[PDB]
């Protein structure tokens, strides 16, 4: 499912 | 001759030379409270006596060797010493504060206390309050504000003792210095874990930690935590 | 100072073995036990001293 | 629903907790063998260190009280210990007696549970060997031993008059021990009356309650479900198996428009779309606190995630049969506790804070609430 | 009217507080940070100075044991003229002890008052005119030894 | 792949070594108050290992 | 093991029980004839020895009390007629490394009875020890800590046999560690006899002692397999 | 016995000399000195000299 | 400090010079020290004084 | 006997007296208050055992002062007569000490008991 995945902290970092 | 020189924290000196020892200027010249060697050197010239501070005997002295960034004990300040077994360390704390400063030495056990009282006679700036530290409300009269609180009590509930004493007598932005023994609190787990819990406990008691320092090789499983008391 | 420690430790071992010899002199019943490593020790019988 | 007060025991990790009869002191068992008494008589939120009982080398796995005078603790060395906790007595904080259970040969032995029986003045203990032993408290000796279970006895409980002692453990069985008969009471002899198999897996927690209108023996364990029985009619009375998940607070929502199901569990949100069902997106949140509630706008573009600590709103954009996630910043929501959140329209929301301060946000307009009589 | 009983090596001090519920204000820290505010907030009502060390020692023990001394009673009796006054006491035991005396005082000893006592002891030598810090410190040394000799059963 | 996980680990670190001194970050006060402290893994694991030991043959 | 007499008070019938020593403080009691398991008694620590005392109640009635001692010296007393429930606990004053316990002056294994009326209570109790001390208690005169009447210490090795004369006037304490380790104590004087044993008396490694029910005969076994017999002229 | 007395007297002298000597000597500390900073950014930009 | 001393030292408290000379040279040690002036020791005679 | 502190429990006293007897057989035991004091001054005492019933108790109360000074464990056992028989002597013994020796056959038992006394302090 990693194609659709979203991680907040990774997005927060960049 | 030995070249006595300044050190970071005022009131502390290092007798640099062939023998390098931490020393403090003697409040009462001509005697040693626990048999420590005494060094006198002339400066423009007048001779001034200094006492040797043995790290293996005073955990605070082990703190200096470790190189604590900041000490709230300094000349011209009031200090509250909890767990003052005798004059082994209180006398040295009395030296750094100087005649202007005062030291409140708190102790519970009777037999070391009579030793403390005899030492307090030689040092006017030491107010010996042999009393149980768990109940600071008893000896509130004899203590005013204190700029710094030094605690050497080896108890499992010591953090409570510092909180109770700190709330009553410690200045805002005032000082707290704690000496921790891991084995007394929890011998099952390693020393580092025990130190982590104590730091967390102090934070809940409105004390921000600033520094932590293990005292090896002078002592095993011991560390000193230094924090600042923010009431706000 | 380090040399002093070595001298003290050497003296401790000498004093220990001499006491072990003195115990053999004193009254009692004893058996020598020799380990596979070759160390020789004595175990006394469980007899109360009068 | 928040921690009123965190208090550290000044000892090793906690294994067992128990309160005395007068309900003014807590006994806390530790991994390093210590038993700490904490005073709570001060008031709500007040916990003060009272005393440390005599120390020992075995882990304290369980604790029970006899009135307010003695603290009975099961240990990990296969021994039951009685400490004296009575004040004004020279024996305060000392270890009066040590009792030892039969120890398994090829395994360690642990005393998982101990309970005090006021009527017969006995201690009932369960150990890892599957035995239930009844001890005479005054003399600290064994009165009876029952080899009942085939595995560990993890919990014990008793009725109000101590006419029944119920045990349970890994073998999934609940054994009833009875002393109701008059001759049994005179001779003080317990009996392995009966047993029942009701659980699919281990039984970790058991409790008993009786009143003029109630009679419950509630048990639960690894099966993740409650099982209820009647203490008086345990052998023959009916039982109820409660549902595993009973959704009083919904963890899943459905959006009629765009055909979306959203489920949130343990700081992770999954979104599916149905025409056959595809997982369009998963949302992972850093915070440790579990998500309390999630509300989705009628359009489905705006997703609000609420926790007791903070509330975060994330905008969803459908791209390539997948949802793109962006975190819209709204500082007021971030500092706001969100017990319940609902949508007025595609833009406006209502939030009921943990303090019951209801207010409206546009993406605060507080609303008056009638005062409730105490 | 709010009164605060403050104990010192020099004497017993009663402080007359402007706010009857000064112990109910959440800004006590910012209110009592400086001497002028403490001097403004609190005014000396009565001060009994310990005539001798022996009297000081006996008086100190009475505070340790939580008992109201004769000197504290008399100095308390002077403000008895004021009807419906609140007494702020550092200790619960003394607060209970003072309560039993039946004086027309609503005695209060709460955690909030500790700010006031912390503040009162903050600027005590200024708050007591005619007394220097050194002489205040010196008697403490003299009293501190004397109390030690007693309980140590010397 | 793994580097992203390692990068995530790097962000989730509260201490770093500056030579002989280790600076450690302090958590926010609300984090401690809002939620109880984390369980110690070794302690809980010991309980579960025992209840699932081989001798029981739970199978 | 040891064999005693048990009265089933509900039926007033009397029969034999065999008592055994268990793994961890356990004492197992078996029916002498049928072999059935009747009851079990437990003590804390390592069980080291036990002995039986009878206490008559009335005409035709008597109860059996089981006395057990832990190596530390704690002494339990179980009541075998009421399902082996404890009735008393006390400590042997100054006891450590206890090895044996025995009663005398009444019925016992050495001086069994022939009918119900012959059952008599024991007035003496002796507790041995590894160090050789023998503490003697006057059972006739209760507390959690009783004081021993005397502390016999003539022997120096572990006490291995403690036997009373049928009348309870002589206590024969012997040790199986060293040769000639037998002594006879007179009661209630608690003074050891001096004329006998002598240097020349043959005893060897004394390992078994037995007093005849009558005639005052004393039989002493030794490691060599020789049972030497003496007669006490007084009886 | 006299030998044990003689050997011991030397040992006690050696111990007393050592403890006097060690008090003269100073011993470099070897221990961790943890610093505490409230912000993550302060942790990253920390430098001992500053 | 005297209380924390064992009985042997108190016996020979006042004769360190003879004692500590004797120990180093492998000779017999004194047996009276300062207690020789005690009344009880004076009453004794012969070898009993040492006992 | 409130001065006697800390006082071992029944379970611990049995274990201590077991080690004391094994030490005595190997002649690793110093018996009596005076000998126990001398070992402390020599720092060869592994730990100190004391009897609480000793009357007057003060005659052995000096040993705690030395032990705490020298960081040596100490513990009280209830009965002095039990201690004397445990040591292997015919008289009451109020204090006894286990001599330090790292080559002994009972090193493991002595250390195990030493840990318990340390915790009990
Ligand atoms: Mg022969």
């Amino acid at each position: 499912e990693d194609d659709v995945e979203y991680n907040e902290e990774l997005d927060d970092a960049g | 001759k030995v070249v006595i020189e300044p050190h970071r924290h005022a009131g502390v000196y290092i007798a640099r030379g062939k023998e390098d020892l931490l020393v403090t200027k003697n409040m009462a010249p001509g005697e040693s409270v626990y048999g420590e060697k005494r060094i006198s050197v002339e400066e423009p010239p007048t001779k001034v006596e200094y006492r040797v501070w043995n790290p293996f005997r005073s955990k605070l002295a082990a703190g200096i060797m470790g190189g604590l960034d900041e000490l709230f004990i300094a000349p011209g300040k009031k200090v509250l010493y909890l767990g003052a077994a005798s004059g082994t360390s209180v006398s040295h704390v009395s030296d750094v504060v100087g005649p202007e400063g005062v030291v409140y030495a708190v102790e519970f056990s009777h037999r070391p206390g009579r030793e403390l009282i005899s030492m307090a006679k030689k040092r006017p700036n030491i107010i010996p309050i042999i009393e149980d530290a768990r109940h600071p409300q008893k000896y509130r009269m004899l203590i005013g504000m204190v700029d710094c609180v030094f605690a050497d009590v080896a108890q499992p509930d010591q953090a409570r003792i510092i909180a109770l004493n700190s709330h009553m007598f410690l200045k805002d932005q005032g000082g707290v210095v704690i000496s921790i023994k891991a084995n007394c609190i929890d011998s099952t787990v390693d020393a580092e874990t025990v130190f982590a819990r104590e730091v967390q406990k102090l934070r809940e008691e409105r004390i921000k930690p600033l520094e932590q320092l293990t005292l090896e090789p002078y002592e095993r499983d011991h560390c000193i935590v230094v924090g600042r008391y923010m009431r706000s | 100072v380090k040399q002093h420690l070595q001298r003290e430790t050497q003296l401790k071992q000498v004093q220990q073995r001499m006491d072990a010899q003195r115990e053999l002199l004193k009254k009692g019943s004893k058996k020598k036990i020799v380990d596979s490593s070759g160390k020789i020790s004595f175990k006394w019988k469980k007899q109360r001293k009068r | 629903g928040l921690p009123l007060r965190n208090y550290d025991c000044n000892s090793g990790v906690i294994w067992s907790i128990s309160i005395n009869d007068s309900q003014d002191k807590l006994s806390v068992g530790c991994d390093n063998g210590t038993v700490v008494l904490i005073d709570i008589s001060g008031g709500p939120g007040v916990l003060e260190h009272d005393t440390i009982l005599m120390r020992q080398e075995a882990r304290v796995l369980t604790l029970a009280w006899k009135k307010d005078d003695f603290v009975i603790g099961g240990c990990s060395d296969g021994r039951i210990r009685i400490w004296s906790a009575q004040k004004n007595d020279e024996n305060m904080g000392r270890l009066l007696h040590t009792m030892k259970v039969d120890k398994a040969k090829k395994e360690s032995t642990l005393v998982w549970s101990v309970i005090y029986l006021p009527r017969t003045d006995q201690i009932a203990s369960g150990d890892s060997t599957g035995s239930i032993k009844f001890w005479d408290f005054q003399f600290a000796t064994l009165n009876q031993s029952f080899k009942a279970h085939d595995a560990d006895v993890l919990c014990l409980t008793t009725d109000t008059d101590n006419n029944y002692v119920f045990s349970a453990g890994v073998d999934r069985k609940i054994f009833q021990f009875s002393q109701n008969t008059n001759k049994s009471q005179k001779n003080n002899r317990w009996v392995n009356s009966s047993n029942r198999l009701l659980h699919g897996n281990d039984i970790r927690a058991i409790c008993a309650y009786q009143s003029k209108g109630a009679d419950f023996l509630v048990s639960g364990g690894v099966e993740k479900t409650l099982v209820i029985n009647s203490l008086t009619s345990f052998s023959n009375g009916n039982y109820r198996k409660m549902p595993t998940v009973e959704p009083y607070s919904k963890n899943v929502l459905v959006n009629k428009e765009q055909r979306l199901v959203v489920s949130w569990s343990e700081s992770t949100v999954k979104i599916w779309t149905m025409g056959n069902y595809k997982l369009v997106c998963k949302l992972t949140l850093k915070d440790d606190q579990n998500i309390s509630t999630c509300s989705l706008s009628p359009d489905g573009q705006v997703l609000v995630v609420g926790r007791p600590s903070t509330t975060k709103v994330f905008h969803l954009q459908p791209v390539g049969n997948k949802l793109k996630v962006t975190k819209l910043d709204n500082d007021l929501l971030l500092r706001t506790s969100t017990k319940l959140v609902k949508f007025i329209d595609n833009s406006k929301i209502v939030i009921c804070s943990c303090e019951d301060d209801v207010f409206i946000v546009d993406l605060p307009q507080e609303v008056e609430l009638l005062e409730v009589t105490s | 009217m709010a009164y605060v009983l403050t104990e010192t090596s020099a004497g017993y001090a009663l402080l007359k507080a402007s706010d009857k519920k000064i112990y109910k204000s959440s800004s006590l820290i910012q209110d009592l940070d400086s001497s002028d505010k403490v001097l403004k907030e609190f005014k000396i009502a009565a001060f009994s100075k310990f005539n001798s060390a022996a009297n000081a020692l006996e008086e100190a023990n009475s505070i340790i044991e939580g008992k109201v001394s004769s000197q504290l009673e008399k100095l308390l009796e002077e403000i008895k003229k004021d009807k419906k006054s609140t007494l702020i006491v550092s200790e619960t035991k003394l607060a209970n002890a003072i309560n039993k005396l039946g004086l027309n005082f609503n005695v209060v000893s709460d955690a909030v008052t500790l700010d006031i006592y912390r503040a009162i002891k903050e600027y005590l030598p200024e708050l007591l005119p005619g007394m220097s810090d050194n002489d205040l410190s010196k008697m403490s040394l003299g009293l501190a030894h004397s109390i030690g000799r007693h309980k140590l059963k010397f | 792949k793994t580097k992203k996980r390692k990068t995530l680990k790097n962000l989730r670190k509260d201490s770093v070594k500056r030579g002989k001194f280790r600076v450690q970050l302090l958590s926010t006060t609300q984090d401690s108050k809002t939620l109880p402290p984390k369980k110690e893994s070794s302690i809980i694991r010991s309980k579960d290992r025992w209840l699932n030991r081989k001798a029981l043959n739970k199978g | 093991f040891k064999v005693a007499h048990l009265q089933n008070s509900q039926t007033n019938s009397v029969h034999g029980i065999v008592l055994l020593q268990g793994n961890n403080g356990w004492i197992n009691i078996l029916h002498s004839t049928s072999g059935l398991w009747l009851m079990g008694c437990k003590i804390e620590g390592v069980i080291t020895d036990f002995c039986i005392d009878y206490q008559p109640i009335s005409r035709g009635k008597f109860r059996t009390i089981l006395i057990a001692v832990n190596a530390y010296g704690e002494v339990w007393e179980f009541d075998l007629n009421k399902n082996g429930h404890v009735i008393r606990r006390w400590k042997d004053q100054g006891g450590v490394g206890i090895t044996k316990i025995q009663v005398g002056g009444g019925t016992t294994t050495t001086c069994p009875a022939l009918q119900i009326s012959k059952i008599k209570q024991n007035r003496w109790l002796a507790v041995g020890s590894e160090s050789g001390f023998v503490n003697l208690y006057d059972r006739n005169n209760t507390s959690s800590t009783p004081t021993p009447v005397a502390a016999l210490d003539q022997l120096t090795t572990t006490i291995s046999n403690l036997q009373f004369s049928p009348d309870g006037q002589i206590l024969c304490m012997a040790s199986r560690a060293v040769k000639d380790a037998l002594r006879l104590v007179h009661l209630p004087s608690c003074s050891v006899f001096s004329n006998w044993p002598t240097s020349g008396t043959p005893l060897g490694k004394v390992t078994s002692v037995a007093f005849s029910p009558s005639g005052g005969l004393l039989a002493v076994g030794n490691e060599q397999g020789k049972v030497r017999l003496w007669k006490l002229n007084h009886y | 016995t006299q030998d044990s007395n003689y050997v011991r007297t030397l040992r006690q002298i050696e111990l007393k000399k050592l403890e006097k000597g060690a008090k003269q000597l100073m011993f470099k500390s070897s221990g961790n000195h943890t610093i505490f900073v409230d912000s993550r950014e302060k942790m990253n930009e920390f430098t001992p000299e500053k | 400090s005297l209380a924390k001393s064992p009985a042997s030292t108190i016996q020979i408290l006042g004769a360190e010079k003879a004692l500590f000379r004797a120990l180093k040279t492998k000779h017999d040690t004194p047996k009276y020290g300062l207690l020789y002036h005690a009344s009880l020791v004076g009453q004794a005679t012969g070898k009993n004084k040492g006992k | 006997n409130p001065k006697a502190f800390p006082l071992a429990d029944a379970a611990l006293t049995q274990q201590i007296l077991d080690v004391v007897q094994q030490a005595a057989n190997l002649r690793q035991l110093k018996k009596g208050a005076n000998e126990a004091t001398k070992t402390l001054n020599r720092g060869i005492s592994e730990f100190i055992i004391m009897a609480a019933d000793c009357e007057p108790i003060e005659i052995l109360l000096h040993l705690p002062l030395l032990c705490e000074d020298k960081n040596v464990p100490y513990v009280f056992v209830p009965s002095r007569v039990a201690l004397g028989r445990a040591c292997g002597v015919s008289r009451p013994v109020i204090a006894a000490s286990i001599t330090t020796n790292d080559a002994s056959a009972i090193k493991t038992q002595i250390y195990a008991v030493k840990d318990k006394i340390e915790t009990l302090l």
